[PDB]
């Protein structure tokens, strides 16, 4: 039950980088939402 | 701001002074009350006679003018919140 | 059937009977003389057909209040007073269950040092100078809307569920965990309970205790309740029945029981409360339909 | 601790992370905080 | 000393319109911050 298989596997880290949102919420209130752009974009519309 | 000093005395710090003001919260609210007459007589004639399309205009006026009067009443309750509050930080003159 | 459909209609339709409830439709003449403030309000005309809960507003001095301030939802209890200043007086149901008997001595120590001041030792020196205790003091409803003012105003709920308006944060029934007991064979039956409240007093070679009990069963009847509870209460009955002749206090039975409302059997909750860092266990009803029936003694 | 966000905020699916229910889960408290409301709480809404 | 003059003075009231931003933070954080906008825009130039 045993073969080598070629797999397509990752090879360097991910990144994250905050923007000037996240910056200003982690100075003022402690805390970071990730995904705060993409979040705000699709706060008032339908698709939440 | 500083000021340099002559000889003989220590230069003060850069004194740098954080403070912060909170807000004062206060609601107001007017009620006025309509009888259940008042009410019956506003929503239908029941039948099309001419008293009771008097009591019908008479109802209507009814409504309107206490809307108007307690919407001047909301804006005199503005005025007078508002110098209560100006009174209460008010310290007098000789203090001042 | 189509099933999406009929569900929406069926939600249109009982939207739309709230609507029928809230605003009424006006048959005025409804000329175009008015403002536009008016208009809309002409357009909307609210009528008070839509919170169907029924609210008492009341003032008491606030240093009777102590947990009952930040807590909200709490029994309330009408002293009448001889004094023609306040004629009436309103009362915890912890500070009235402090000089009650039932309540272990650590609790009634700590809720006490909760009720240490001149006003509560006064009121507390008037309810022990008067004779009886469930006609001086009374059953009042269930607490919203503390205010704490000078003067502090409370709401309180006669009939309904407990809210003070936006139809959110549906307060409950605090009972403090040591005052209740439920008689019955299986306790919590299938469904909603019915809440009461029985008054028991005793008699200790001096003077009367009361007892302020809460009982929870998925008995209506008060016939059947108050025939569990006199096998409940038969030793101290017996007590009664010898205490109540050499008296000549003018009081005529045992005790008096009196019916809150419903609840909900998944409803019920324990917890604690604190006050001034004094935790104190608590079982919470979540969610309470208030239904005052009248007081039945039984001696 | 909030649990608004969870309960109104934009939320990514996830398929199939948990194989076994999840009853015993909240029963047992496998969990560190969790917050379980059978009738539909209206508590969301008061947001200060 | 005592005059009547004509003044230019207000007639409505002063605006102030939630953005999509303080209304994520509201959800989120229980916290509105004034100017949010600017505090972003301003935050990692000169100009702070």
């Amino acid at each position: 039950y045993i073969s080598t298989q070629v797999v397509s596997a990752p090879i360097s880290y991910g990144h994250f980088i905050m923007g000037k949102e996240n910056a200003v919420t982690a100075i003022a209130y402690r805390a970071i939402m990730a995904d705060f752009t993409q979040f705000t974009v699709n706060a008032g519309t339908e698709q939440q | 701001p500083r000021v340099a000093t002559g000889n003989d005395v220590t230069a003060p710090k850069e004194t740098t002074i954080m403070v912060a003001k909170h807000s004062e919260k206060h609601p107001i609210n007017i009620s006025f009350d309509l009888s259940a007459a008042c009410l019956e007589h506003l929503e239908n004639t029941f039948k099309n006679t001419v008293i009771d399309q008097i009591l019908n205009i008479n109802a209507l006026h009814t409504v309107l003018r206490s809307l108007k009067n307690s919407a001047d009443s909301l804006e005199r309750g503005l005025i007078h919140a508002f110098m209560q509050t100006l009174l209460r930080k008010s310290p007098p003159q000789f203090i001042v | 059937m189509n099933s999406k459909s009929s569900a929406r209609a069926a939600i249109v339709d009982t939207v739309e009977a709230v609507k029928k409830r809230k605003y009424i439709s006006i048959e005025a003449g409804t000329l175009n003389n008015v403002v536009e403030k008016e208009r809309k309000f002409l357009k909307q005309f609210l009528s008070g057909r839509e919170n169907l809960r029924i609210a008492a507003r009341v003032f008491t001095p606030c240093e009777l209040l102590a947990p009952e301030l930040e807590n909200l939802g709490m029994l309330m209890y009408r002293f009448e007073t001889d004094v023609d200043n306040p004629k009436i007086l309103f009362v915890g149901l912890f500070f009235l269950c402090s000089n009650a008997f039932n309540v272990s001595a650590c609790v009634r120590t700590a809720l006490t040092t909760m009720y240490t001041n001149s006003m509560v030792d006064n009121v507390l020196s008037m309810i022990n100078t008067c004779k009886y205790l469930e006609d001086k003091v009374s059953l009042f409803g269930v607490t919203s809307l503390v205010s704490c003012g000078s003067s502090c105003l409370l709401s309180c709920v006669m009939q309904g569920n407990v809210y003070d308006a936006n139809k959110e944060n549906i307060h409950g029934l605090t009972v403090l965990k040591e005052i209740f007991l439920e008689p019955d064979w299986e306790p919590r039956q299938h469904s909603t309970q019915y809440v009461y409240v029985v008054h028991v007093y005793k008699e200790v070679l001096s003077k009367l205790q009361y007892g302020i009990y809460v009982v929870l069963t998925s008995f209506q009847n008060e016939d059947l309740v108050v025939d569990i509870l006199r096998q409940y209460f038969e030793k101290e009955r017996f007590l009664f029945l010898n205490y109540l002749i050499n008296s000549n206090t003018t009081l005529s039975y045992f005790g008096s029981v009196q019916r809150i409302g419903r609840c909900a059997t998944e409803d019920i909750k324990s917890g604690f409360l604190q006050y001034r860092g004094i935790t104190l266990p608590v079982i919470k009803l979540e969610n309470i339909f208030v239904d005052l029936s009248e007081k039945k003694v039984f001696v | 601790e909030n649990w608004q966000a969870t309960e109104i905020l934009p939320k990514i699916e996830a398929p199939l992370n948990i194989f076994n229910d999840i009853k015993t889960y909240t029963a047992e408290q496998l969990f560190d905080n969790l917050r379980i409301y059978f009738g539909d709480d209206p508590s969301r809404y008061n947001i200060s």
